[PDB]
């Protein structure tokens, strides 16, 4: 017994590419379609809902997820890898910063992290890499707000706008036509809202859309009053009702 | 053929063909007897040489005191075995002041062998043995195969051509598990045995190894001018 | 052990270290040295427990001498002061601790200037113009604080060292045997055979 | 751990992967040792496909294992690293337990020892690395000139060279190299050596190390202008 | 294809071919089998004898667990060996920790759940056997049957080896002739009669019998073996009936 | 093609032992269905016992993990068991490290999270199991969430799975479509239990006996499965309407 | 056992090489090509980013160039994840040294031991090799300026001037053509700038497309500074060179 | 590829048979054993004239008792010979006694399938050991990569052994003096050598109980060569 | 606090002829001011005509002489039957009380 697969399962082939990665980015290609939009007072990373069936209940899968009270994900590719990701990802923002330095760790650096651990899934013995790209939206002190793409690889890049997944190459083209260095925080909610609709095919609603924001601090999102450098996350997730509220405004 | 590769695998008809060729090399090694009556139990064996300026490869091992066995294949594999039975009989006799009943030492030596035919990086013993002994119930025979399989017996015999032997004590069966008090007798019927396997070759004086346990005699081997009498 | 004594003057760093070596009511040698060479430039006394002592010492000595061979280079004597700092202060806390004091005595070939070190068994070091360890600080601190000045050469360094040795020599209880010196400069390490 | 015996016997009897470590050492620079009647000469070839070099830092090619022994070697520079690390420490701790620094030969005892322990090991492959080991020892002035190979024999030699096309200046160090009549001095046994590198090497500029040991830890390298009066005066030899 | 060269790896049905490749084992193997009874349960099997050399009642196969339970298997028999002994193992740290012997379905998923684990990894072999077994708890009387897959389930009656199918059939005409349940030294009698019968598909060599036994009332809910007069009864009343 | 043996990516980036294990799942040919009333989680699935040799009352593929929990298998029951084990322990100790017991959605997480391990892992093969967990949980009230070899998981409104699971699917769809409401609008779980078996009936076209099913039910504060009789009594109520 | 999908990461081929640092050699030989040259009076890096989309977050990005410590700098070809996993291991055994010392770490021993990790990925443990090769740019007070170059099998050079990455060989030629020894650091800052805008798979070199980074004394007085350019100073260097 | 520990159909363990194969590459060596000592002699065979042959060592001590030749992969027999003189050094510090030539052979011999996935491969050497005790006498071992010995009264391994054995086999008698065995073995190892021997590539060593293990000089092997041809021209 | 020693008391005595050697020991075992037995022999035949005693403490006397028959046994299994000397058998038993050197064998060992 025990894991005798002590030995890479990615290794480079004699044209140089990594097979595995380039198959999990295959696995990325098929995964419904997420973007990510930066604005100058705030980030919007939004997704459709694929439900799997009518009968499940899809607010109980959660593909937008809060990381720390400043930073939030979203992913194309395969859900359970993403789940798992999320908690470590959760994990390390404690663990390697917060029970250090006694604060969250900036976007850049959490994002660093996690790109560490899927590049370790790459090298590492008797593991399959991750099958996810992640789009990682943040707000810190000393940088601001800051959007990531995180690719199987472990490779990140920061971007003004992009998407991933099924769509990404046409919702990408959107993104560069509409996208400006003067975006208001609405003003990218609404082209997030336009691009998604061109990469939905079926119902487009409040319920079939996910999307959260990265902006103002919400003190009423805290939970407690008192402290006056505490004032609240700035992640936070729209309603179904506050989606459908600018979708008549479209 | 494509299932033979490890031990760890089943063929599409449930066989183990490690374990198998394992047996194999038991079948090619040099013919060993094994008999008993009820106050004695005989090893012979036949010893084999690389030519004749090599010594005889010792076939016969002792265990302890009441206990030993006799080795058809891969003699190293003997050696870890028999070194396995006199730590377990020591074991006994040093915790229990007991000395370990011979049927014991058959169930653990099964369950040694099997450990190696069931897990990957291992292999089956190649060897296969016959263990004497005398204890609280008389004289034992007992049959280790390296598939794991031990069988008691009356009469037994391993080894290349080993057939003849087995044959002639299956008739025999009647006369020599009554030599009761008598050592020579029961030797010479051991030594009758292992003659229906000879080919070619007869059973010379650094040629034949004999071993007798019983209820006044300690496990002993007999070599060179030892058993020049039984020739 | 017990007497370890450092001067560094304007051109060289003298050593000067007591010879005996006793053990229970008998000296069982009067001609012991207390020292090794790190590097060429680079000399270490050592003082305090038994075995404790020499083992440090050759154990430091045989890392120096690795690096040495590894870079084809001599590290400095602030370098080698910092290592042989850092080996004491993780030996401090270890199931059982060096009880070995130290000076370093190099001369830095970069800088063209003499260097001190003094390092006690628990890693505290400091740069010193004058070190002792043991009892003889009593005696030589105040005897130095009076008649060292920074200027001295090589001779009155020397003659700075006699007025330790005889003070030592005159107040101290046990009979150490007198001293081996030793100088550290631009030429490297030489021996004062005659003391 | 990982554990795959990866040196392991074929049908013919031979070990692949140390027979396949040879092939690197083939395909290394070549190396050459000469020892005389009062030093040994290590010389070494360096490819000229790179210019641009800087040849103040980029590692050398003959390393000093204690301040009396130097090895060279042929083959992977990478795996080298390893060996001459380890041969390094071995020889401080000599120094430590025996009071006396180590022997030629038992340096390169250890060595050997080290490269045969990588061919019987699980989970690791032979050093690329066949090397040649020279020196003197302690209190002695009798020159040494060891060779050790992947596979982990060792053995000594009066001249020896290893790399590509080490069979071509092997063949002239055959007839060159008398047994009975060493090169008397330093000048005869670094001329001999850089002949031989001659015979394989291309210009006789920037393309040739030689490093000379001398009995009681003397050993220095010889500089482009030192070795270039060795290339002037053989070829002028050369056309007659 | 190659889905058959490794345990643990899916074909693309869904099957892992080596276990069934491991069933192939077991049905190679002699009879064996298991009836459940009034008050416990009642074990039996075939003991080919391959020579007038084998010394007759000393090749014991059948097995006790603790001291209330009693196992039989068919298949390579050191395999079915290695699985009592980490049953004894399991049984001694139940009744460790908690005092109680231990009971005959938490046995059985002992047992079961060590099997499965056998199944989950290429570096480990299935198991070459089939074990019935059981005995008698708190709960009264339960029998098992355990195959190479890890998967079991209680049973009326139990059959295995290269004579199940006979032996099957004989089991469901009593299950059918009693419902209100057999006696155990009644089934004691059937089992000797299934074997005699079941060995119709091994009928070379010639066989010893071997049966044991748990009951509530005729062994105190201990496992025995059944020997002497009890078992030459038993060995009669098979032999009437073939004739 | 060796990519197909182990879980890692074929070209397509595809994970065929992922794949098969979910083909493994249907190997006992058993369909399930789960459902919420107001009260009640109401789980019910086939029982065939082939062999007269069996003892019925030991061939089960619902398991009561906790108290509050309980959960049906489709997939072989080596495997099955195996799942069933784990969630025990998984939700025994999260009891005794947080101080209340396991809500059915956490377990169904930790359970898909150690099945996407699997997954990503080599050494360990997927368990060819798909696994159905109810409860009333004390927050989130009625509550089925399910788990499968791929590590994928999420909450139901009801759900059903085996080979004939699409038909069983659309039959609850379309009553879901009729009633406009999450759940059965019913006040005792004997009815609940009752929609449960006559929505089985019409979209399988089978007619059950006492022996034919298994059902478990999930109230406040206990999950039990149904005896039998209970069954059988629940079988006459429908009869006679 | 699991010795069937065992791809033997760390054998020989029959000529004597190693299947997986090849492969990874050719895998960074489509890396966008990094150059280094090193000056009398310090050293230049110059990378090539790898196919910008108009989208990317220029500034606040860093790909190619990272700081190891305040006297040494690396150039990056290959995957970058694995660059990051090197590059911090480097920045902790400078750390080491120091905390060691007392003294900032000599770049060669800084690069021996980074290569030497590298070097163990070949010999033992069956995992893929690291698919990076590093350009190391740095001052130390023995050798003073330096360049290396490390690459997957682990062995290092030292060089005047060097490239790694994509069209190398090319790029080679035109650095050995132009180079001299007594060039400065803004003559190197041109070589530099001009050899990738001839080897480059681009149309045209852009800013946006570019890391660069000087290490000079030209801070105040025997000391080193690094920099870093920002976009704005490399769209500046790329017009004073008339390249734009 | 397999198991490094697999059986052959026939019963046999590739690995080990294969490692057989590289001992017939190796360079002969052979022993004989009288009552007056054993003899070990080597074919040095240096791959090329520049090689210093007196550096070649295949005859190595173990203990004042004991000697060993060697013949294959050579450099595997260095951690064999390792734990041999530990063996036979550490069963005199416990006992207080001279070991065994059978215990020891026996100790040399429990290495051998100590490989699997321990070694990676078997040892690809084979090794003659030679000694004396007070209970046997003197002895010749032949010690396999199999784990297998055999005592021998004279044995060649390496690629001139079936002829040299085959020879060996006319032979020995049990009656050869020292003398009669030291050339013995140089006449059958000049018929197996491929280059002429001579006190350069053929090395002398025997075991007595009075001296113990001596390798013989170059100078008393040369006489020996010597009296040799000069005893085979005198009929 | 637990005192893993006892003291059992007896006394022991070994007198060596020009072809003979007598090892004695009276046969009273003691704890404290109480017998625990009026004949426990501590004078043992280990084999090959070796006699040994190891008196002091009576749990640690036992179980050297009990490891030391091992020793003899195992001796015999190792090098072919072969007689263990005396002075061989000295050598082997200094390890067997060394080998517990900071724990030790409470007892004075006569062979």
């Amino acid at each position: 017994m025990t894991d005798r697969y002590s030995f890479s399962l990615t290794t480079f082939s004699p044209s140089g590419k990594l097979g595995q990665i380039d198959y999990a980015l295959t696995a990325v290609k098929q995964g419904v379609t997420s973007l990510g939009i930066k604005a100058t007072n705030g980030v919007v990373i939004a997704t459709e809902k694929k439900s799997s069936s009518p009968l499940a209940m899809s607010e109980t899968l959660s593909k937008v997820s809060l990381l720390t009270p400043d930073i939030g994900a979203v992913y194309s590719g395969m859900g359970p890898d993403y789940r798992v990701l999320v908690d470590k990802s959760r994990k390390v923002a404690h663990t390697s910063y917060k029970r250090i330095y006694g604060e969250y760790p900036p976007t850049k650096l959490l994002v660093s992290e996690v790109a560490k651990i899927m590049q370790e899934a790459t090298q590492s013995g008797g593991v399959r890499p991750f099958g996810v790209s992640l789009l990682i939206a943040g707000h810190d002190e000393f940088n601001g707000f800051s959007l990531y793409q995180v690719d199987p690889s472990g490779s990140y890049f920061p971007w003004k706008a992009t998407a991933i997944g099924k769509g990404s190459v046409a919702a990408k083209t959107f993104l560069e036509k509409r996208w400006n260095d003067e975006l208001e925080l609405e003003d990218a909610i609404h082209i997030a809202l336009l691009t998604l609709k061109e990469s939905v095919e079926g119902e487009f609603n409040g319920d079939t859309i996910e999307l959260a924001i990265i902006g103002d601090e919400n003190p009423d999102l805290l939970g407690y009053t008192g402290i006056p450098t505490d004032k609240g996350p700035r992640f936070r997730k729209l309603t179904s009702q506050e989606i459908n509220d600018r979708l008549e405004a479209l | 053929n494509n299932y033979d590769g490890d031990t760890v695998t089943f063929s599409p008809t449930g066989r183990l063909f490690q374990v198998e060729y394992a047996l194999e090399a038991i079948k090619q090694g040099s013919v060993t007897v094994g008999l008993r009556s009820n106050t004695h139990a005989v090893l012979v064996a036949l010893k084999r040489n690389a030519d004749e300026l090599s010594s005889y490869q010792k076939k016969i091992i002792k265990c302890d005191e009441h206990m030993g066995l006799s080795l058809a294949g891969l003699a190293p594999d003997a050696r870890v075995l028999s070194n396995y039975l006199r730590q377990q009989c020591n074991y006994s006799s040093l915790v229990f002041n007991r000395k370990l009943a011979v049927e014991r030492a058959g169930h653990l030596l099964c369950d040694k062998a099997q450990k190696n035919t069931q897990s990957y990086g291992g292999r089956p013993y190649g060897v296969g043995l016959l263990i004497i002994g005398y204890d609280k119930s008389g004289a034992h025979l007992l049959e280790f195969q390296p598939s794991g399989n031990v069988t008691e017996l009356y009469g037994t015999a391993i080894g290349a051509r080993s057939q003849g032997a087995k044959t002639y004590l299956e008739r025999t069966l009647d006369t020599f598990i009554k030599i009761d008090g008598n050592p020579d007798e029961l030797i010479k019927a051991g030594v009758e045995a292992i003659s229906q396997s000879l080919r070619d070759e007869s059973l010379t004086v650094d040629n034949l190894s004999i071993a007798i346990v019983g209820k006044d005699t300690p496990f002993t081997i007999y070599d060179g001018e030892a058993v020049a009498k039984y020739i | 052990m017990d007497i370890i004594l450092g001067i560094r003057v304007q051109d060289s760093v003298i050593l000067a270290s007591s010879k005996a070596v006793t053990r229970g009511i008998s000296v069982l040698k009067d001609s012991d040295d207390k020292t090794r060479q790190l590097s060429p430039h680079t000399l270490m006394s050592f003082a305090g427990e038994a075995g404790d002592t020499v083992q440090f010492a050759e154990y430091i000595q045989a890392n120096i001498q690795l690096y040495s061979i590894r870079e084809d280079y001599e590290l400095s004597p602030q370098a080698v002061s910092s290592f042989v700092r850092q080996e004491l202060a993780k030996s401090i806390r270890s199931r059982r601790p060096y009880q070995v004091n130290v000076l370093i005595g190099g001369y830095d070939k970069k800088k063209n200037k003499p260097e001190l070190y003094q390092i006690d068994y628990l890693g505290t070091k400091v740069e010193l113009p004058y070190g002792a360890h043991g009892y003889s600080g009593f005696y030589t601190f105040s005897l130095l604080d009076h008649h060292y000045r920074p200027d001295m050469t090589t001779e009155e360094g020397l003659d700075l060292l006699k007025l330790c040795v005889q003070e030592l020599e005159k107040r101290m209880p046990m009979d150490f045997k007198g001293v081996i010196v030793k100088i550290v400069d631009k030429d490297g390490i030489r021996q004062v055979d005659d003391f | 751990g990982y554990d795959r015996a990866l040196s392991i016997f074929s049908p013919d009897g031979h070990i692949f992967q140390v027979e396949y470590a040879l092939e690197a050492v083939k395909r290394g620079t070549c190396a050459v040792g000469v020892k005389g009647k009062n030093c040994v000469v290590l010389g070494c070839e360096r490819r000229s496909t790179l210019k641009l070099q800087d040849t103040r830092i980029t590692p050398s090619k003959v390393s000093k294992i204690d301040s009396h022994v130097v090895l060279s070697f042929s083959g992977l520079n990478a795996d080298s690293r390893i060996l001459i690390e380890k041969a390094r420490v071995e020889a401080q701790s000599h120094r430590l337990t025996l009071e006396d620094p180590v022997t030629v030969e038992y340096l390169t005892r250890y060595v050997a020892g080290v490269q045969q322990r990588y061919t019987q090991s699980g989970g690791v492959r032979p050093f690329g690395v066949s090397t040649l080991i020279a020196g003197f020892d302690p209190r002695d002035d009798e020159p040494k000139l060891y060779q050790t190979e992947p596979s982990g024999i060792y053995s000594s030699w009066s001249a020896q060279t290893i790399g590509r096309n080490s069979k071509t200046v092997r063949e002239f160090l055959e007839k060159n190299y008398d047994r009975k009549e060493p090169p008397a001095t330093v000048e005869e046994c670094v001329k001999l050596t850089v002949r031989s590198l001659l015979e394989v090497v291309q210009t006789g500029a920037k393309n040739i190390e030689i490093t000379v040991v001398k009995p009681d830890s003397d050993i220095v390298a010889l500089s482009s202008e030192e070795i270039n009066q060795y290339v002037t005066q053989i070829e002028q030899e050369k056309q007659e | 294809t190659g889905y058959d060269l490794s345990n643990s790896v899916f074909s693309p049905d869904g099957r892992n071919f080596q276990v069934e490749y491991a069933v192939k084992a077991v049905e190679n193997g002699t009879t064996s089998i298991g009836i459940k009874c009034n008050d416990g349960v009642v074990f039996a099997v075939e003991k080919l004898i391959t020579s007038k050399l084998l010394v007759p009642q000393k090749n014991v196969k059948i097995q006790v667990v603790d001291r209330h339970i009693g196992c039989v298997y068919s298949g390579l028999i050191p395999d079915g060996r290695h699985l009592v002994n980490r049953g004894r193992e399991e049984a001694a740290s139940f009744k460790k920790l908690y005092k109680t012997p231990i009971p005959i379905p938490a046995f059985a998923d002992r047992l079961g759940q060590y099997v499965q684990a056998h199944t989950l990894y290429n570096s480990v072999r299935p198991f070459g056997v089939s074990t019935i077994f059981g005995g008698v708890d708190k709960n009264g009387a339960h029998l098992y049957m355990l195959e190479p897959s890890g998967s079991y389930w209680g049973y009326k009656g139990a059959a295995t080896g290269k004579g199940r199918q006979s032996a099957k059939a004989e089991l469901e005409k009593l299950v059918d002739h009693h419902p209100e349940g057999l006696s155990a030294r009644e089934a004691v009698k059937q089992a000797a009669k299934i074997i005699y019968l079941a060995h119709e598909d091994n009928k070379e060599k010639d066989f010893e019998l071997e049966i044991s036994w748990c009951s509530l009332s005729e062994t105190n809910g201990l496992h025995k073996f059944v020997k002497g007069d009890l078992l030459q009864e038993a060995i009669d009343f098979a032999q009437k009936e073939i004739n | 093609g060796y990519d197909r043996h182990i879980t890692i990516f074929s070209p397509e980036g595809r994970l065929y032992q992922v794949e098969y294990a979910f083909k493994a799942t249907n190997q006992t040919n058993i369909n399930s269905l789960a459902v919420r009333g107001k009260d009640c989680t109401v789980v019910i699935s086939q029982k065939k016992v082939p062999d007269k040799l069996l003892d019925p009352t030991t061939v089960s593929y619902i398991f009561c993990i906790s108290r509050t929990i309980g959960m049906v298998v489709n997939g072989p029951i080596p495997d099955a068991r195996n799942a069933a084990l784990r969630a025990k322990a998984e939700a025994a100790e999260f009891r005794y490290k947080y101080g209340y017991d396991m809500p059915c959605d956490v377990l169904a997480k930790r359970m898909a999270n150690l099945s996407q391990i699997y997954t990503q892992r080599a050494y360990m093969r997927p368990l060819g199991v798909i696994l159905t967990f109810v409860s009333v949980d004390e927050e989130l009230g009625p509550s089925i969430y399910k788990t499968d070899p791929a590590g994928y998981y999420v909450g139901y409104k009801a759900t059903a799975t085996g080979p004939k699971q699409q038909e069983i699917t659309t039959n609850l769809e379309n009553h879901f479509k009729k009633s406009k409401i999450d759940h059965i609008n019913e006040e005792s779980w004997e009815k609940v239990v009752e929609f449960a078996i006559t929505h089985m009936i019409d979209a399988l076209g089978t007619e059950f006996s006492k022996n034919d099913l298994e059902v478990g039910v999930a109230t406040k504060d206990k999950f039990f499965t149904l005896s039998a009789e209970n069954i059988e009594e629940r079988l006459v109520a429908i009869a006679e309407q | 056992g699991s010795r069937r999908y065992d791809s033997r990461t760390t054998i020989f081929s029959p000529e004597g090489r190693l299947y997986q640092v090849e492969y990874a050699l050719e895998s960074i030989s489509h890396a966008g090509t990094a150059i280094g040259i090193m000056a009398s009076d310090g050293i230049v890096l110059a990378a090539e980013r790898k196919v910008t989309s108009t989208l990317l977050e220029q500034d606040t990005s860093t790909e190619k160039l990272y700081k190891l410590n305040d006297k040494i700098a690396v150039a990056v070809a290959g995957l970058t994840a694995d660059a990051e996993i090197l590059i911090n291991t480097a920045r902790i055994h400078a750390q080491n040294y120091l905390k060691t010392y007392n003294e900032d770490i000599p770049v060669e021993i800084l690069v021996r031991r980074l290569s030497d990790i590298k070097q163990g990925y070949t010999q033992h443990g069956g995992l893929r090799p690291f698919g990076v090769s590093f350009i190391y740019a740095g001052y130390d007070d023995r050798y003073g300026y330096q360049l290396y170059t490390s690459n997957p099998s682990g062995n290092y050079t030292g060089w005047k001037a060097i490239s790694v990455g994509a069209n190398t060989s090319a790029a080679q030629t035109l650095l050995q053509m132009d180079y001299k020894d007594d060039m400065k650091v803004d003559d190197a800052i041109e070589l530099a700038l001009k050899t990738l805008s001839k080897t480059t798979d681009s149309s045209a070199l852009t800013y946006d497309r570019l890391e660069f980074a000087t290490i000079r004394k030209g801070a105040n007085d025997g000391e080193v500074y690094q920099k870093i350019f920002k976009p704005q100073e490399i769209k500046d260097i790329l017009v004073k060179t008339g390249i734009t | 590829d397999r198991g490094v520990s697999t059986f052959s159909p026939e019963g046999r363990l590739f690995q080990v048979e294969y490692s057989l194969e590289a001992i017939k590459l190796g360079s002969t060596a052979i022993g004989i054993a009288t009552k007056e000592g054993v003899v070990l002699g080597v074919e040095k065979r240096a791959t090329s004239p520049l090689l210093e042959s007196d550096s070649i060592e295949k005859i190595v001590e173990i203990d004042r008792h004991i000697g060993c030749a060697m013949s294959g992969l050579t450099a595997d027999a260095r951690s064999m010979i390792e734990h041999a003189r530990t063996a036979a050094v550490t069963h005199n510090l416990y006992y207080d006694e001279d070991i065994n030539v059978e215990s020891l052979t026996q100790s040399v011999c429990d290495l051998a399938l100590r490989f699997g996935e321990l070694m990676s491969r078997p040892f690809g050497v084979a090794l003659l050991i030679a000694g004396h005790d007070a209970d046997d006498g003197y002895q010749l071992f032949h010690a396999e990569p199999s784990g297998t010995f055999y005592r021998y009264n004279a044995k060649a391994i390496g690629s001139g052994s079936e002829g040299a054995q085959a020879e060996l086999l006319n032979e020995w008698h049990s009656s050869l003096t020292l003398k009669e065995a030291e050339l013995l073995v140089l006449k059958i190892l000049k018929q197996v050598m491929e280059e002429k021997l001579d006190e350069n590539n053929a090395q002398l060593s025997c075991i007595t109980k009075q001296d113990g293990f001596k390798i013989y000089d170059n100078e008393k092997t040369a006489e020996l060569i010597k009296e040799l041809k000069e005893k085979e021209a005198a009929e | 606090q637990f005192n893993p020693y006892g003291d059992n008391g007896g006394t022991i005595l070994g007198i060596a002829g020009e072809d003979f050697a007598v090892l004695a020991g009276d046969t009273r075992n003691i704890t404290d001011y109480s017998i625990n037995s009026r004949y426990e022999p501590k004078v043992f035949d280990c084999g090959d005509n070796i006699v040994m005693s190891a008196n002091g403490f009576a749990a640690d006397g036992d179980a050297l002489v009990k490891r030391f028959k091992n020793s003899v046994k195992w001796y015999h299994f190792d090098h072919n039957d072969k007689k263990l000397s005396i002075n061989s058998a000295a050598r082997n038993i200094q390890h067997l009380l060394y080998g517990k050197r900071f724990f030790p064998y409470y007892v004075h060992t006569i062979i």
